[PDB]
RNA sequence: AACCUUCCC
RNA sequence: UUAAAGGUU
């Protein structure tokens, strides 16, 4: 199950990236290190807070449409 | 050409180092910071001094390279600062 | 027994201990450098003959002070006293007595030395020499014992460690003027035997660690005024402490003693020549062979690094800003520039260019292309910089701006983990899992991994050992043939790659190999053969799948070098890229049975074959300079014919200008190379075959030249060994015949596989297990005192 | 212990001169170190003041090498010729080894006052 | 291993 | 680390 939690940070990451957050140079580094730390990781009872910490970076921002876009 | 023709003329042979053309000549320095107790002992003030010579500070940026006035960095308020700070001055005389 | 200690203090008055029980003798386990018509090498022994006494100190307190009595046979005693009493007025003479004593019913010679140390320097170099982690227990003594550390350091973790604890640096550091003052000691001493008619070898065994001698056993007189102090293995084995321990630091000082301030040399001097004679007449007067400070004026190859060693050891004095292209002023249509016409190394000392054009009138596209090459104009068009942020010297930054370099997290095909997934794979308690990523970066990449080329330090060879390790590599490399090529002959495998610093804002390496014809390029090949051309090398920074987060990054060189480089070993290297069943396997695929073949040719004909297998924990990083100018040197040893003496100096100038100690552009901003290797460059992997056997060669010889020699039982290695001694550190000149055997026994019982820093061994066990071949910790021994790295076993 | 020089080098005649062709026939005790690639000698002996050059043929015959010499070590042998007053020229080039082996073995094999 | 010889201080 | 070589069963 773990490597669901890696593959997920991969992808946020990625859409962080895309987000044009690499424009802020300590907010990046912050997200670099997770992303990093959650690779490396070796239980799935640190992984997950340090994916939801991850997530909070995404969740703050308002390029994201969070509603549209889970239609579920 | 006036402050690189002086050093240059002083010469034995003609022949000087590389490694001393921009440290005797050049009236534009650049300081590269990573935290604020570095920042203590070497870029101190308005005016500090290096290679033997006075500089004078003129401008201040972060790693976003947007300006920040000399008050913001303190001991307190250095953490809220993207910290490879670069200040770059002129020599003065 | 009381009798016997009222007489060895003597008239002196000490408080003399007895550290041995009784009248008799004290075995101890010291190191010694032998050599008799049976067996020689440097080893430790067990030393009876001595009975030793420490001294006190006012409130019983015990210090270093021993008075080491010697029974021995009438003969000596009457050699060592007509002999003293020649050498009696040198300071560095340790006080003997010469008394007769009555022990058991017969009265017995003694020659009681006074006031001596625990420990000599052979000892010392042997315990800083062959180093092993938990059987310190000498070094450890010897460091508490002089104030360089307290007993609480060694309860650190990896306090040995260069890379994890560069602390340790400092340790040695206050260590180093013990050793200055022995070699001023040492040279009193050659004086005085001198102008006493004295003739005798000179061993680190009668050297305590005052800087006193006390042996005069193996001595011999003539006239006055010719004597011959033979020192040959004294400061050969000396070598390595002196750069280790940072010895010569006292003459950055003025008047040279620590507590006066450093020197303020001129910052325009570039010419230390006079200063290079006057340290090399202080401290290595006797040294018989000739020393040429500028290595343009060496004979060949061999004293190119006989006298690189000694530059090595004396750049470490003169300050950094010194070091680097000789600029000049020159005028071409009434415009002046600023152009490089020279080069001053650390190594080869001052390199002036034979083909300077004062007041020209045009510049050629060759003209155009070298001058645009050059970092001359560009650091002196540039402005100051000071970054706080490494310790590597920085000269200037070319933009207004720095530049953060930033790595992409890698995208994710979800469609084939589904389908890997619905076929039961990566479930828990799988033997299988990812472990290879795609591992992001922030923005202080590349100025981090320049701290790690600070790793890099200056290391002082054994010239001697070098020199016989040098001819036995060799010969690993002669069934190969090479030399230079026209321009018609280069073959260019992807001509879309990028062209260097300056250049990269034009094209691609296409453009230039068009523009310029086939003329063009054989004329800037015959300029590099006289003059010198330093570049930049831009540091690009990677991006690729690995298991651990480190930003590797990669080293885009310049066009100009390329061009030239090819023109050698282009026809040097396709030989060794098409050979099979050589050690080397560059070149080998590993289909159609190409493995199995590899294998099975490296298992030729050992006798009780055990595998084994190492690597480098920082190859390219923190290689020594002298390494590298050896593996350029036997490179280059393929132009016996196309090349004359000073085409090959030049071209070696060349190489050490642009891939080892050049000028990177990291970010905007241009830094120096402190050393190591350039990855990107023509002949990486080659150069570090050559390093990697060269380093081989070493830990074999250290293995043989270690072992007792008393107990090895085969008569033929015996005399191998008793050989290998007098071809080291008895001989100037090489001998082909015991090369030839060398090798041979070599290959006989230690076959490589070699690729790039990559080795596999099969080696004989019984030889390995009893000392005759190199082991494992021989290896570590060797990469700890030549490399400045410690080697553990997550890499063997 | 290490050990100067076991076993002994031993000497032949040759030839020397004060300079080019000076050397007449044989006027030297020449003290040599033979290996079987080239026979290469260590010291030269003489009775004769200042000798620079001296001479050997090669073995091929067609050929002589000339060897420059430093300048002259005095001393006395003691021999049934009473005192010898004799000059030793070390080829310019000889490094601290070859003058300590001819050295040894002259103070040992020898009569020096 | 016993053993002696030209010895070796 | 212990002159050398030779000698016998
Ligand atoms: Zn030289
Ligand atoms: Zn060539």
């Amino acid at each position: 199950k773990m490597s669901d939690v890696k593959c997920t940070s991969v992808v946020l990451l990625s859409v962080l990236q895309q987000l044009r957050v690499e424009s802020s140079s300590k907010l990046w580094a912050q997200c670099v290190q997770l992303h990093n730390d959650i690779l490396l990781a070796k239980d799935t009872t640190e992984a997950f807070e340090k994916m939801v910490s991850l997530l909070s970076v995404l969740l703050s921002m308002q390029g994201a449409v969070d509603i549209n876009k889970l239609c579920e | 050409n006036d402050a690189l023709n002086n050093i240059i003329n002083n010469a034995r042979d003609g022949c000087v180092p590389l490694n001393i053309i921009p440290l005797t000549t050049a009236a534009k320095l650049m300081v590269v910071i990573p935290d604020y107790n570095t920042y203590k002992n070497t870029c101190d003030g308005t005016t500090f001094t290096y290679a033997s010579a006075l500089w004078e500070i003129q401008q201040v940026v972060d790693a976003d390279s947007k300006i920040v006035q000399l008050s913001e960095i303190s001991m307190d308020n250095s953490p809220n600062l993207a910290w490879p700070l670069i200040v770059t001055a002129l020599r003065a005389n | 027994a009381q009798s016997f200690l009222n007489r060895v203090c003597g008239v002196s008055a000490a408080r003399l201990t007895p550290c041995g029980t009784g009248t008799s003798t004290d075995v101890v386990y010291r190191a010694f450098d032998i050599y008799n018509d049976k067996v020689a090498g440097f080893a430790k022994f067990l030393k009876t003959n001595c009975c030793r006494f420490q001294e006190k100190d006012e409130d019983d307190n015990l210090i270093d002070s021993y008075f080491v009595v010697k029974r021995h046979t009438f003969s000596n005693y009457q050699h060592e006293e007509t002999i003293y009493n020649l050498l009696k007025d040198c300071p560095a003479v340790a006080k003997h007595d010469f008394f007769k004593f009555r022990i058991d019913g017969d009265m017995v010679p003694h020659i009681s030395r006074q006031r001596l140390t625990k420990y000599t320097m052979a000892d010392l170099v042997y315990a800083l020499r062959h180093f092993d982690e938990g059987n310190c227990d000498t070094l450890k003594e010897i460091l508490v014992t002089y104030n360089c550390c307290d007993d609480d350091y060694f309860n650190k973790k990896d306090w040995y460690d260069f890379v994890e604890n560069p602390d340790i640096l400092r340790v040695y550091a206050n260590l180093g003027e013990r050793v200055r003052q022995a070699l001023l000691k040492t040279v009193q001493f050659c004086d005085a035997m001198r102008n006493a008619g004295i003739v005798g070898v000179l061993t680190l065994d009668n050297q305590d660690l005052n800087g006193n001698w006390y042996d005069f056993g193996d001595f011999i007189q003539t006239t006055p005024g010719s004597g011959v102090p033979v020192v040959d293995s004294y400061y050969s084995l000396l070598m390595p402490i002196l750069t280790l321990t940072r010895a010569l630091t006292a003459e950055s000082h003025v008047d040279t003693d620590l507590t006066k301030p450093y020197i303020k040399w001129d910052l325009l001097k570039y010419d230390f020549t006079e200063e290079r004679l006057k340290l090399f007449d202080r401290y290595f007067k006797y040294w018989d062979q000739t020393y040429h400070p500028n290595c343009v004026n060496c004979l060949d190859d061999r004293c190119i690094l006989h006298c690189a060693n000694f530059n090595v050891l004396f750049s470490t004095v003169f300050p950094p800003t010194s070091f680097g292209p000789l600029v000049r002023k020159i005028f071409v249509d009434g415009v002046p520039f600023v152009v490089s016409t020279g080069y001053h190394f650390r190594e080869l000392g001052v390199v002036h260019n034979q083909d300077v054009n004062l007041h020209s009138s045009r510049l050629s596209f060759k003209e155009l292309l070298v001058y645009a090459a050059d970092p001359a104009m560009h650091a002196a068009s540039g402005n100051l910089l000071l970054d706080k942020r490494t310790t590597c010297f920085s000269v200037a930054a070319l933009t207004n701006n720095v530049a953060f370099q930033t790595v992409k997290p890698g995208n994710f095909n979800k469609d084939f983990y589904d389908f890997a997934v619905s076929k039961g794979f990566f479930k828990e308690g799988s033997s299988v899992e990812l472990k290879h990523f795609f591992f992001a970066q922030d923005g202080n990449a590349a100025i981090s991994d320049y701290d790690y080329y600070r790793y890099n330090l200056p290391t002082m060879c054994d010239i001697r050992q070098l020199l016989f390790v040098v001819e036995v590599v060799d010969k690993y490399f002669d069934c190969y043939d090479g030399g230079c090529i026209n321009a018609n002959q280069v073959i260019v495998n992807n001509l879309d790659k990028s062209a260097g610093f300056p250049f990269n804002k034009w094209g691609k390496a296409r453009l230039y190999y068009d523009s310029m014809s086939y003329e063009d390029q054989d004329a800037l090949f015959a300029y590099t053969k006289r003059n010198v051309i330093p570049t930049i090398t831009q540091m690009n920074l990677k991006y690729a799948i690995s298991a651990k987060n480190r930003a590797r990054t990669v080293a885009g060189v310049s066009i100009c070098s390329t061009m030239t480089n090819r023109q050698f070993h282009q026809k040097l290297l396709k030989s060794i890229a098409a050979t099979r069943g050589a050690t080397v396997v560059i070149g080998t695929s590993k289909f159609y049975g190409g493995w199995h073949n590899m294998l099975k040719t490296v298992y030729s004909d050992v006798e009780n074959p055990h595998l084994m297998g190492w690597d480098y924990p920082k190859c390219d990083r923190a290689m020594p300079n002298m390494l590298r100018i050896m593996a350029s040197l036997v490179l280059a040893r393929k132009h016996t014919t196309c090349c004359s003496l000073s085409h090959r100096f030049y071209r070696l100038a060349n190489e050490c200008a642009q891939v080892l100690s050049e000028m990177v552009m990291c970010g905007g901003s241009l830094y120096v190379k402190p050393g190591g290797t350039s990855s990107g460059d023509a002949t990486t992997a080659y150069a570090n075959s050559v390093f990697n056997i060269c380093q081989a060669v070493t830990a074999n010889v250290n293995a043989l030249l270690s072992t007792d020699g008393n107990k090895i039982a085969d008569k033929y290695v015996r005399n191998l060994q008793h050989r290998l001694y007098e071809c080291l550190y008895r001989n100037r000149d090489v001998d082909t015949d015991f090369v030839n055997e060398f090798y041979a026994y070599l290959r006989k019982h230690f076959s490589m596989m070699i690729l790039s820093d990559d080795a596999v061994v099969c080696f004989n066990s019984t030889y390995a297990s009893q000392g005759l071949v190199a082991s494992i910790k021989n290896f570590k021994s060797v990469l700890y005192y030549q490399n400045n790295v410690f080697m553990s076993e997550a890499k063997c | 212990n290490n050990e100067l020089s076991p076993v002994a080098l031993r000497q032949m005649s040759c030839a020397a001169g004060t300079t080019q062709t000076a050397c007449t026939d044989d006027n030297a005790l020449a003290y040599y170190n033979t290996t079987k690639g080239g026979r290469f000698v260590l010291a030269l002996l003489s009775d004769l003041q200042d000798l620079k050059w001296a001479r050997f043929p090669k073995s091929d015959g067609t050929g002589t090498i000339y060897t420059e010499l430093e300048p002259p070590c005095r001393f006395v042998t003691d021999t049934p010729k009473g005192p010898k007053v004799k000059y030793l020229y070390f080829i310019k080039g000889l490094n601290n080894l070859n003058r300590g082996m001819v050295l040894g073995s002259l103070a040992a094999t020898v009569r020096l006052q």
